[PDB]
RNA sequence: AUGGAGAGUUUGAUCCUGGCUCAGGAUGAACGCUGGCGGCGUGCCUAAUACAUGCAAGUCGAGCGAACGGACGAGAAGCUUGCUUCUCUGAUGUUAGCGGCGGACGGGUGAGUAACACGUGGAUAACCUACCUAUAAGACUGGGAUAACUUCGGGAAACCGGAGCUAAUACCGGAUAAUAUUUUGAACCGCAUGGUUCAAAAGUGAAAGACGGUCUUGCUGUCACUUAUAGAUGGAUCCGCGCUGCAUUAGCUAGUUGGUAAGGUAACGGCUUACCAAGGCAACGAUGCAUAGCCGACCUGAGAGGGUGAUCGGCCACACUGGAACUGAGACACGGUCCAGACUCCUACGGGAGGCAGCAGUAGGGAAUCUUCCGCAAUGGGCGAAAGCCUGACGGAGCAACGCCGCGUGAGUGAUGAAGGUCUUCGGAUCGUAAAACUCUGUUAUUAGGGAAGAACAUAUGUGUAAGUAACUGUGCACAUCUUGACGGUACCUAAUCAGAAAGCCACGGCUAACUACGUGCCAGCAGCCGCGGUAAUACGUAGGUGGCAAGCGUUAUCCGGAAUUAUUGGGCGUAAAGCGCGCGUAGGCGGUUUUUUAAGUCUGAUGUGAAAGCCCACGGCUCAACCGUGGAGGGUCAUUGGAAACUGGA
């Protein structure tokens, strides 16, 4: 009929972090607090907090998570970032940092485990200063630290709360004491400083020297938020009970609505051109964006999503416009702090699970049955690492794809995909980690055990020297009589030009029938290799000259006779060994830039240069695809985590004696 | 389970413990009536009537049906 | 008479034989491409795989006690005569519990079953049957409990116990009543056993009240109750015949076959037990193995036949697997109980719970099959005196071109053969009256109004009439009136606007309707068969044109056809596949001429049945059609009975 809560009421926010700083205690603290007058699952929590719908979403801290950051941002409004307070910034605070920045999402910071030893609320902001380069400042200030920590100053209304039990109750409401309240009001101070230097109207007033009241520097506060040029700083501990309240008041003041964020532009099926603005308007069209699909062992898969504009009741038919079908949405359900409550409508800005939807993954767009729209997609990043897979017992082969398929249609970050030449099965992922945990989950959950190993590299053969050689094949003794020769000269081709057929022959001593037919017998004996069984490759075969038999020349001949031209070519012109070298950029920060280095030479590479990029440094180089394995762990323990490379096939080079050599007796033995 | 099948499961226990007990009566009665007509005693009418009582009764109440209490009565007073 | 088509392919060529292939029809279909609408149908064929969640079986207060509840309307004035307590009256109502009936129907599935399971035709003098109907006779006299409820104790829960009290249409004793049982006599009759009727006695138990009318507690209405005999309905058993593959399954059977006795059952019966005997089945296929629900019907075929057993109807079987009984008229019971087993779930770790092959839905399997929808308004069912409650039966809506049927995507004029594509002999030909343009329509579509039937009723209120009454109320019947729609403001109708939104698929060497140009050059590719492709490809891909179909068109799978290619209809064995190497001979098959007789086969007449739906013929109703309805005809190797005697069979 009516939603219970309205646009301009509605909260849909994420709480990000680096590891164990406290995601899960704040995330499980807000729905205590909302569910009275608690187990964390599924993509999204419904709660209400002073008369607003708050839809929370917790994202993973590890790198090798990020996957459910960016799907979670791409779907929410605000985000509340959660801070160690004894270390403040680390690099995953960082990098969720700035893929909320990328995707333009008004951000809270939160400094949780002030209790803890070492909490230095300053220090955490002066990370968020250095390390982010980040519009913040504290709209808070804790009175006491470590054990010490007992009470907060609110500093829009310059009120102090005293907190007399770790219970999250009792907490007094006094005036600041008089020993904080010169510091109090510096940071009072700063904060307008801070807020006015978006808002020119804020610092005219301020300028002017009359005060400033609480009701405009709460609206000067959340236009800055919601523009996303001011960050405003808060403390506490999820633990002990203490600001989480005052935290999710800073979240109703100052995080956006689905009203006050920006608009969704999406794209016509039919006119790619074209452009839709998708604003959250019940009345408008429906469109909404599944960004997470998982399976309920109870009620079978859920898929959950994100609603822009219009409305969709459940028992219906919508438009699955990625996919370009229709799908029935039988059943609609939202998960509260302690149970799943089942919901006969959705609204612009609110998070649902639909049950029924099939053959719609992550990403895909819902729009109304006569509408077309398409909204836009996440981008995710690509695969880090690499690790060849393969089930233990050849038995699952097809259990193992099915879980594969599975898995991707889950996880948009892990990749399968089968190598040709290798006629193997690969797996990309962000980490080892993740790596570790999907192939746990396809060992327990699909019950395919599988072995994991560095991928195989594809090497090339070449020939270092040239010379001229002969091919002679007689096969008169018996029945039918079979006469080929060819003289061909063999030359090291320039790298990368591959091989070069040319025909100087003169007088038709080959018959210009046969050419075609050496041309292919050579393209064969080079395909199969000549030293180790690797293709040859970056040769120029001149055939210049011949001979011939009226009657027994024969294509198969003449092949034969350019297989035993190649065969004592590579006797005769010391034929190398190539591997893949890989175009390697690497952008970290300039203080790991000699152990990145250090690493590449040692990696048997060469560090080709290096440049600034930002804030930080890039730094090219060559390195062998085989001695790129496992390099992303390598480099963030290198970088702290803060480390990311590129890679991509740039050229072949000849392998050291002892590889090559190593190779060699493998390959034969 | 149905409340129907509930108060069912109830009332048949209630009904087979009447029916048990009064069908052991009438069968205590027939094997008595039954062994006084095999050796002739003064008793030998007497517990035949009582024996054919308790078999109507039962067929009455539906413990044995008409056609058991017919042959029972037909061989008791046959052999008395 | 209502009905029957062939073609390609073995050769240098030929005739024959022979297989292979194709042209037809069909589907619970799937997939590719495409896709406007309406009507009527159909939609997990796979995993009888496991199942979250909701619902699918209740009802009766006019059987019963109790509890809650509190009108109408009592008492004191708080001086508030509008608010108040308990000392009342307490009505309209609601309920957990005892009790009655119903949960054995309805709905699902096809696992098992090769068997009197099913179909057909018969038999039961070997049987049972609540509710319903008819008739007759009754309903007399007493009693002890118990739930609920109160109290105490133990539990997370499931819920458990101890003590105390109270009802009944709950239970029990006694009285009278029998066509039931025992004995005696008699009459008649029949399919051995036996059946029906009459007359005597002996043993012998049934029941209940509720709501009303008249009120004389006497009479009496409705409902309910008991016994007996009939009817109807439903169920049970037996028998002839029919109904499947294998002999690379030839022996099987020991309660087995029969008898005697007993027990047991609704009932006959080795149904079971004791005794006696050695019987019983089987080449007319026993036994074993495999597979399978059967039928009405459905597809195909000229027919004979062949294939199948979705939807709908009948019968059967099953309800996690196996066994068992209880209650009951009826079950050895899908949403009951007990035990065992497998599996799963909850737990406070003490202990508990469950069975979607009901309707939706989930997971899984699969090439593949739908909504966790609305309503009891119609039909049907359960309970009730009734209103009414329940009813995932059912009536509807939703989804799917899945099938069939219907209508669209425009019509008239339009040479001046416009542009442009393709080919060209460079003249021209063709797309083409196609187009453009003028004129016309609005089936459809959009907008706005009107708007069915399906609805009969029941109940209630008035009278009239019929049985009974001493007379009413009531009961049966008849005529009137108020009210009752999920679908749904849907079908349909009216008015206005626009050709404007609405055509795709395959094929074009022969079979086979439809040919040319480019690219390729035994490559790429095509292909049902024969085959095509190495520079002139009507066979590969594209383009133009053409052909067949059309909201569908193609491909794959399966069945029948063509196939006389298992040949009864309707083929063969010298050389094409096929005469056992040849005797002797068993069973079986077949059998010379005449006469008399029988009537098993054979022919002919009558009666009963072969459900309904379906197919065919006719008619009627949806604007047509599909579809729906109503009659007819048909369908048996069917059964009973009466006739004929040539042929086959018997004497
Ligand atoms: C916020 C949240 O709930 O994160 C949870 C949820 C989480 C991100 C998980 C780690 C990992 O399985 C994640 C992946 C990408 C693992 C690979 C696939 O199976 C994905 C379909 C899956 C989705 C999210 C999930 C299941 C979490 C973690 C990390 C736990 C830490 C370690 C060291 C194992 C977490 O709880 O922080
Ligand atoms: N000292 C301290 N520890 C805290 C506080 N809040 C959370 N933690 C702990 O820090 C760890 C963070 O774990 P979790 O809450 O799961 O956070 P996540 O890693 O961000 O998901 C846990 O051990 C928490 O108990 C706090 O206020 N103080
Ligand atoms: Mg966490
Ligand atoms: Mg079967
Ligand atoms: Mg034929
Ligand atoms: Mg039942
Ligand atoms: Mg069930
Ligand atoms: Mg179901
Ligand atoms: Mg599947
Ligand atoms: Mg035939
Ligand atoms: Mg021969
Ligand atoms: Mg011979
Ligand atoms: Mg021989
Ligand atoms: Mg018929």
């Amino acid at each position: 009929m009516a939603r219970e809560f309205s646009l301009e009421k509605t909260r849909n926010i994420g709480i990000m972090a680096h590891i164990d700083a406290g995601k899960t205690t704040t995330t499980e603290r807000i729905l205590y607090y909302t569910g009275r007058i608690i187990t964390i699952t599924s993509a999204a929590t419904t709660a209400a907090w002073e008369g607003h719908r708050v839809n929370i979403i917790d994202t993973p801290g590890h790198v090798d998570f990020t996957v459910e950051v960016e799907r979670s941002l791409r779907v929410l409004d605000g985000a509340v970032t959660v801070l160690d307070a004894q270390s403040g910034v680390e690099p995953q605070t960082e990098t969720v940092w700035r893929q909320a920045t990328t995707y333009g999402v008004p951000r809270i910071v939160f400094v949780n485990k002030m209790d803890k030893l070492g909490a230095n609320f300053e220090y955490s902001v002066s990370t968020l200063h250095d390390r982010l380069q980040a519009n913040a400042a504290p709209i808070q200030l804790p009175i006491g630290a470590e054990d010490e920590f007992e009470a907060i100053i609110d500093l829009v209304e310059m009120k102090c709360f005293k907190y007399t039990n770790d219970l999250g109750t009792e907490i007094e409401e006094i005036e600041i004491p008089e020993d904080h309240l010169d510091r109090a009001e510096e940071a009072r101070a700063s904060l307008i400083e801070a807020v006015a230097e978006t808002s020119d109207e804020l610092m005219e007033k301020y300028l002017g020297d009359e005060e400033i009241s609480v009701s405009e520097l709460k609206e000067a506060i959340r236009q800055a938020t919601t523009n996303v040029e001011f960050y405003p700083v808060l403390c506490g501990t999820a633990f002990k009970n203490k600001g989480v309240q005052l935290m999710l008041d800073a979240v109703i003041d100052y995080l956006p609505s689905p009203l006050d964020v920006k608009p969704i532009i999406g794209h016509r099926a039919s006119n790619p051109e074209e452009e839709v603005i998708a604003k959250a308007d019940d009345s408008a069209e429906f469109a909404a964006l599944a960004f997470k699909v998982m399976t309920d062992p109870y009620v079978g898969k859920l898929t959950f999503f994100r609603v822009y504009s219009g409305t969709m009741t459940s028992g219906s038919y919508v438009k699955n416009s990625t996919k370009g079908k229709r799908e029935r949405v039988g059943r609609l359900l939202q998960m509260h702090a302690n149970s799943r409550q089942e919901i006969d409508t959705v609204y612009s800005g609110d998070i649902a699970a639909a049950v029924g939807l099939k053959d719609t993954g992550t990403g895909d767009t819902l729009c109304g049955e006569k509408n077309d729209i398409i909204l836009e997609s996440m981008e995710f990043p690509e695969p880090v690492i690499h690790l060849s897979v393969e089930p233990k017992s050849k038995a699952d082969q097809d259990k193992m794809t099915q879980a594969l398929v599975k898995l991707q249609e889950e996880d948009p970050t892990f990749h399968a995909h089968t190598d040709e030449e290798t006629g193997q099965v690969i797996i990309g992922g962000m980490g080892e980690l993740h790596l570790d945990i999907l192939v746990d989950r396809m060992k327990k959950e699909f019950n395919v055990e599988c072995n994991v190993g560095a991928p195989m590299v594809s090497y090339r053969e070449t020939f270092k020297s040239s010379a001229q050689v002969q091919g002679k094949f007689s096969r008169q003794s018996g029945g039918r009589g079979q006469y080929g020769d060819v003289h061909i000269e063999f030359t090291p081709n320039e790298t990368g030009a591959g091989f070069e057929f040319e025909n100087a022959i003169v007088g038709g001593v080959v018959p210009r029938e046969y050419i075609p037919s050496v041309e292919a017998g050579l393209k064969d004996a080079m395909e199969n290799g000549v030293l180790a069984g690797y293709p040859l490759i970056d040769v120029k075969a001149k055939l210049y000259d011949g001979s011939y038999h009226d009657v027994d020349s024969s294509e198969m001949a003449f092949k034969i006779a350019a297989s035993l031209a190649l065969k004592e070519a590579a006797k005769k012109c010391d034929p190398v060994i190539l591997e893949p070298m890989m175009k390697v950029t690497i952008e970290m920060p300039e203080e790991y830039m000699g152990d990145i280095m250090g690493d590449v030479t040692s990696r048997r590479g060469r560090v080709d240069g290096m440049e600034p990029r930002g804030n930080a440094q890039v730094v090219n180089a060559y390195v062998p695809l085989s001695e790129m394995f496992g390099y992303a762990t390598s480099l963030r323990s290198n970088t702290q985590g803060r480390g990311t490379y590129t890679m991509y096939f740039d050229h072949y080079a000849e392998v050291p004696k002892s590889i090559a050599e190593d190779i060699i007796k493998k390959n034969k033995g | 389970n149905i409340k129907s099948a509930i108060k069912r499961v109830k009332t048949t226990e209630k009904a087979e413990a009447r029916n048990i007990s009064q069908k052991s009566a009438m069968r205590t009665a027939v094997k008595n009536a039954k062994t006084a007509v095999s050796n002739n005693a003064d008793n030998k009418n007497e517990l035949v009537s009582l024996a054919v009582k308790l078999v109507d009764k039962a067929a009455q109440s539906n413990l044995i049906h008409s056609n058991k209490a017919d042959r029972i009565k037909s061989q008791l007073m046959t052999a008395n």
